[PDB]
RNA sequence: AUCAGCUUGUUGGUGGGGUGAUGGCCUACCAAGGCGACGACGGGUAGCCGGCCUGAGAGGGUGACCGGCCACACUGGGAC
RNA sequence: GUGAGGGAUGACGGCCUUCGGGUUGUAAACCUCUUUCAGCACAGACGAAGCGCAAGUGACGGUAUGUGCAGAAGAAGGACCGGCCAACUACGUGCCAGCAGCCGCGGUAAUACGUAGGGUCCGAGCGUUGUCCGGAAUUACUGGGCGUAAAGAGCUCGUAGGUGGUUUGUCGCGUUGUUCGUGAAAACUCACAGCUUAACUGUGGGCGUGCGGGCGAUACGGGCAGACUAGAGUACUGCAG
RNA sequence: AGUAACUGACGCUGAGGAGCGAAAGCGUGGGGAGCGAACAGGAUUAGAUACCCUGGUAGUCCACGCCGUAAACGGUGGGUA
RNA sequence: UCGAAGGUGGGAUCGGCGAUUGGGACGAAGUCGUAACAAGGUAGCCGUACCGGAAGGUGCGGCUGGAUC
RNA sequence: GCAUUC
């Protein structure tokens, strides 16, 4: 079954990248509205907006592709995942590619991003790296 | 695969259970 | 391996087979001697190789190869064995030391003399 | 133990300069021996081990010694190269050398060697000894008129001083206001490759 | 002036009824040891002229590696043909600590500092492309900013930004010793 | 596990005994429990640790000296 | 420490050779210069704000360490030199005698055998054997695989276990912050000091990843109480085999 | 498949375990046309314990059990996006 | 009463030797065939059964990891 | 149709 929402908006976003695609549709999800919103502000994806479909909200991620076709994310890693959940403290905060990309870490502020998070000397889950 | 790999095993198996019918009798009067 | 695999069974090193066992974990072994003779070495090779079979402390039988060129070992003689592989022969894995025990350095060596026992000429 | 053999066969086999005033190597650029002429097949361990045989061949420190020099180093908060040729400078028969009282680093060992130095007032007779800064080293008012130092009162000019020695007075008094950073340092080496030979 | 490196000379053969016909295959790695490096592999029937067409391969194949510093920017993993190649970063003084053909590939590209570790096939010939592989993969902070739409301090860590500063004062030390 | 079942003072309770002290520690009676594939019960090996060696680290190996605990003192049992 | 400086178109002798010579080699001889460590003399401890206060008392010890004297004087060996892996030639035996960690070298022209000359790496040590880690991502948590290379159970069902869609509230167990207690000394590491330097030794930080107590956060995992229909199942109407 | 009437995460996988599992084979009782291990002859060949020919018994078939293997192969575990 | 050592008894379990006997590995230039690799001269192989100095042959079911068309 | 071996 569907075990890991997370790790399948991940995998959307990874093949619709490759595929040059300009939008993706998800199934809404909180916790997925959060990462988009990081993702934008981190300047990864365009935009994100929420529709309505059939019984749920639907996310659409529209990506963002420069001047002569150049994808504007490179790699997409989901890091903690069911069972071997992973969890760092604010002194071990994970570097994705020395420090060019981003970790995502849930805390109890709010989803931050690595460098937020050591600022704030917050730890917490390492959800995914984007780089 | 190449058969030779299956033949090795094969020689092996067929030596093996023809030494088992040799011995068949033996094998029960010395287990008992 | 999925991760709960790996917390249920784990991992398990490949097992290390224990090499030069007669020695009993010591660097060398005194031995007396039964038999001193040539044996042949593998198809590719021919010669005459000098060997001993000699029975360790340790309680074991052992052949052991005799290094230099000229031996005076023969029955009853008491020898030190050391590990050494040689490819050339089939069993053999203990080679005697030689200026040790009854084992005389081989004459007229010149280099490599700390491996045969030969004194320094002065 | 002090390596005593031929001095001149050491800078032969590495192509360069070591004692800079021997004759014999000039004449003669080629390694030694029956085949020192011949074509030897190139590879990046002869050049790194050859960059470490010039560093310890110049200053007369052996193998055992120069490799805790390493450690020591590498340990150093600077990048290990520097640190390691900083090093070998602080050493007191090095200093002496830089300082002119000397011809030779040989000659330099022999000299602290057989105590004719004294630093911050107590002698010392180590050759290997590392000067700090603001060290102070005199010489002993038995060895002031010693034929061979008055040779080097009255030689001085042979090489240029650098700038964190200085000598002071004609009692032949050397000061180190700090230990040389690289620049400072002038030696036929590349030393990056020593540091590349002790990561194999 | 370019630095050549010849990695590898490997003996091959055809064969015909008339026995083995020998031929030979030179590696060549050239570079300006500024962060271009190109790998050619030439072939011949003799070892100079191998060398010489892997050469002009080479030269047909240059291609720039992203150096903040004499270092590599970020940690890098190229993988090709089996070959895998781990890159990291190092501090100043480390040195190249990579194995053969890797060295290669580095000491031309005019890296001083870097680790590099191979973990897949040791065949010379595809762990030079791993390598290469893991070089394209090298990003520019300037174009991990720009494809981003951030700034530059926001991109990147303070320190790849110090080391950067000072890279640029030792190129303009060398313009103005240079045209002094 | 090429060692699957083990346990009857054994698991629990009350009245006594015992100890510096709690407690099947011991004892009489009463209840029928307790421990086990989160490997009980067996078999093999071994004093444990601060540390040491190696290693990029994770890890692997190891426990000489020095320092801390434990155990024993020809072998086995016992108390004063 | 067994010496330092100088020293020629470069001796003798040894070993190669294209008989030109070339190597050893600035090496040596010789010519001056300093005696560290050993040697022979003469001084001579600290450790003891101690102990006994009766006034004597240091096992080490006439040791360490100072000051004089004589003279390069007494002081270098071991392994290796086919590729890895730094360092090559001649002669002697010709599948023999032997070498070898692996691949492999010996069959009367061997840079691999033995010796010699030369060379290289180390040095009061140098090699060998044994043992452990590394290289070995070759048990792979970091960090590997299973179409044909070793590897998907012949196929299902299901027990323990592992895992869990969307959403509201709550707990604060996991997670995270902070503070306190503890994590002996030594070791390790940073600094600084003391032994002539170093090893060594001492002082002050850090380290001691952990665990326990108090207090803070509630995104995520989990517990607890609810809601929802996209997963799952049922119903009804058709349909193919 | 259509319709969303109904339940409201009830899902997925599954160490052990249980069941099913070609052909051959085994037990008891039937049946036995054709085919056909073994077994006979004939031929071929140096030999021919084979290939080819003529025959031919178990078996192949049924009833009820057992056995639990196959290149049981897509040499490819199951679920989901 | 408890109780070391000792005695008796029937078993567990771990090894050593053992007339004889089974296969395994390696060894030089031995004997007998020629089974496999080409359609290997009867395509090979898998499970099973019976048979034969030996490789192996044959039946039944299966596979292509089988040539020619 | 038959055609073993080096
Ligand atoms: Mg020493
Ligand atoms: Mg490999
Ligand atoms: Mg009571
Ligand atoms: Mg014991
Ligand atoms: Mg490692
Ligand atoms: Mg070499
Ligand atoms: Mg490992
Ligand atoms: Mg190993
Ligand atoms: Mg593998
Ligand atoms: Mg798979
Ligand atoms: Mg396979
Ligand atoms: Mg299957
Ligand atoms: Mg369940
Ligand atoms: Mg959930
Ligand atoms: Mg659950
Ligand atoms: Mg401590
Ligand atoms: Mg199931
Ligand atoms: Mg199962
Ligand atoms: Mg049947
Ligand atoms: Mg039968
Ligand atoms: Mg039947
Ligand atoms: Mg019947
Ligand atoms: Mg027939
Ligand atoms: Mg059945
Ligand atoms: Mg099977
Ligand atoms: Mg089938
Ligand atoms: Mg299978
Ligand atoms: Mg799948
Ligand atoms: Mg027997
Ligand atoms: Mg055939
Ligand atoms: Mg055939
Ligand atoms: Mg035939
Ligand atoms: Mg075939
Ligand atoms: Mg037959
Ligand atoms: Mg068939
Ligand atoms: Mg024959």
């Amino acid at each position: 079954t569907m075990t890991d929402p997370i790790a399948d908006f991940l995998t959307r976003l990874r093949n619709a990248n490759s595929a040059y695609h300009d939008e993706v549709t998800l199934p809404h999800s909180k916790l997925k509205a959060n990462i988009a919103e990081i993702l934008k502000r981190e300047g990864y994806i365009s935009d994100y907006r929420t529709e309505d479909a059939r019984v749920g909200k639907s996310l659409v991620v529209q990506l963002k592709y420069g001047p002569s076709r150049e994808r504007s994310i490179a790699g997409l890693r989901r890091v903690s995942k069911p069972g071997l959940r992973v969890y760092a403290k604010s002194t071990n905060l994970p570097r994705v590619l020395g420090g060019l990309g981003v970790a995502i870490i849930s805390t109890s502020s709010g989803l931050l991003t690595d460098r937020q998070a050591a600022r704030q000397g917050v730890g917490g889950e390492v959800l995914a790296y984007v780089w | 695969g190449s058969v030779i790999k299956k033949r090795r095993k094969r020689m092996s198996k067929k030596k093996h259970r023809k030494l088992l019918r040799r011995t068949r009798v033996q094998r029960r009067k010395l287990g008992k | 391996p999925t991760i709960q695999q790996l917390v249920r069974k784990g991992r398990r090193d490949k097992i290390a087979k224990v090499k030069t066992a007669a020695l009993k974990g010591s660097p060398q072994r005194r031995g007396v001697c039964t038999r001193v003779y040539t044996t042949t070495p593998k198809k590719p090779n021919s010669a005459l190789r000098k060997v001993a079979r000699v029975k360790l402390t340790s309680q074991v039988e052992v052949t052991a190869y005799i290094p230099g060129e000229g031996h005076n070992l023969q029955e009853h003689s008491m020898v030190l064995v050391r590990g050494g592989r040689v490819k050339d022969l089939p069993g053999v894995r203990y080679k005697i030391i030689r200026g040790s025990l009854d084992t005389q350095g081989v004459k007229n060596r010149k280099q490599a003399r700390s491996r045969y026992g030969a004194k320094k000429e002065k | 133990a002090r390596y005593t053999g031929p001095a001149t066969r050491k800078s032969r086999r590495l192509g360069v300069d070591l004692v800079g005033g021997d004759q014999s190597f000039e004449k003669r650029p080629y390694p030694p021996g029956q085949h020192g002429r011949a074509r030897i097949k190139e590879s990046e361990y002869r050049q790194q081990l050859q960059e470490k045989q010039k560093a310890r061949f110049s200053y007369g420190v052996m193998e055992k010694q120069f490799r805790r020099y390493y450690e020591e180093a590498n340990r150093q908060p600077g990048k290990t190269g520097d640190n390691l040729l900083r090093i070998l400078e602080s050493r007191l028969d090095n200093v002496v050398y830089r300082a002119g009282l000397a011809r030779t680093r040989r000659m330099a060992r022999q000299l602290v060697s057989h105590g004719h130095f004294l630093v911050n007032g107590v002698k010392v007779d180590i050759p290997s000894y590392r000067v700090s800064q603001y060290d102070i080293i005199d010489v002993k008012e038995k060895s002031l008129n010693t034929l061979p130092f008055q040779i080097a009162r009255e030689t001085a000019g042979e090489r240029p001083i650098p700038s964190w020695l200085q000598v002071v007075g004609e009692r032949q008094r050397i000061l180190v206001h700090q230990l040389p950073e690289r620049a400072q340092i002038d030696v036929p080496l590349t030393e990056q490759l020593i540091v590349e030979l002790y990561s194999k | 002036n370019y630095i050549e490196r010849v990695v590898s000379i490997n003996r091959v053969s055809k064969v015909v009824k008339g026995g083995r016909r020998f031929s030979f295959t030179a590696l060549v790695i050239v570079g300006d040891g500024k962060g271009m490096v190109g790998v050619g592999y030439g072939k011949a029937k003799e070892v100079p002229a191998a060398i010489a067409k892997g050469v002009e391969e080479a030269r047909k194949n240059f291609f720039r590696v992203p150096l903040i510093g004499s270092t590599i920017t970020h940690p890098v993993q190229g993988e090709a043909a089996a070959g895998v190649v781990m890159l990291r970063p190092a501090s100043p003084g480390t040195g190249v600590i990579a194995g053969g053909a890797a060295r290669a590939v580095l000491e031309c590209a005019g890296v001083h500092d870097i680790l590099a570790k191979s973990l897949g096939s040791d065949n010379a010939i595809n762990v030079v492309h791993a390598t290469v592989a893991a070089l394209k993969l090298l990003q520019r902070p300037e174009e991990v900013a720009a494809r981003r739409g951030l700034p530059i301090e926001d991109v990147a860590p303070a320190g790849m930004l110090k080391a950067r500063r000072e890279s640029e004062a030792l190129a303009a030390a060398a313009a103005r010793e240079g045209s002094a």
